[PDB]
């Protein structure tokens, strides 16, 4: 489909057998989900956003369903206020701005 | 690097 | 245009007489520049994102010219690393996600 901008994009996300609502955003390099059960073998990152850094944990090959579409990638797991879908997800999803 | 409010 | 999100969504802005690029960002509720010279009164305000909360000053009514397309709205500067346009502002401008 088609977002305006008059609320929120958020949008349905199936990770790890778990459902969960995410923030499409083209102002993230990458995706950062808040601290979720997830299985698998992860190394420690920072990620910097407008207040500082945090500390996250790097999840590769992790198979994701945005709004029923299926894309395998690198999820951040971490203290954020939303699930963020990034740019490497939004890639794989075929997702375009226009105006 | 990524959400403002 | 249409913008696909292999490289950041980065464009031309202008705003009171300077011109600057700024990230299109549908995660940002709100337009958060870097410390620019800006004439008018302001009032203090914070923002939050991933790593914090900072604080800005708001300019309210103010005309920005967005990759040729002028709108007018609130924008708040503060110590962003980036230039970020929001949704207050991509709504002015029809800006859409589609996938």
């Amino acid at each position: 489909p088609q977002i305006t901008l008059w609320q929120r994009p958020l949008v349905t996300i199936k990770i790890g057998g778990q459902l969960k609502e995410a923030l499409l955003d083209t102002g993230a390099d990458d995706t950062v989900l808040e601290e979720n059960s997830l299985p698998g073998r992860w190394k420690p990152k920072m990620i910097g956003g407008i207040g500082g850094f945090i500390k996250v944990r790097q999840y590769d090959q992790i198979l994701i369903e945005i709004c029923g579409h299926k894309a395998i990638g690198t999820v951040l797991v971490g203290p954020t206020p939303v699930n963020i879908i990034g740019r490497n997800l939004l890639t794989q999803i075929g997702c375009t701005l226009n105006f | 690097a990524a959400x403002v409010x």
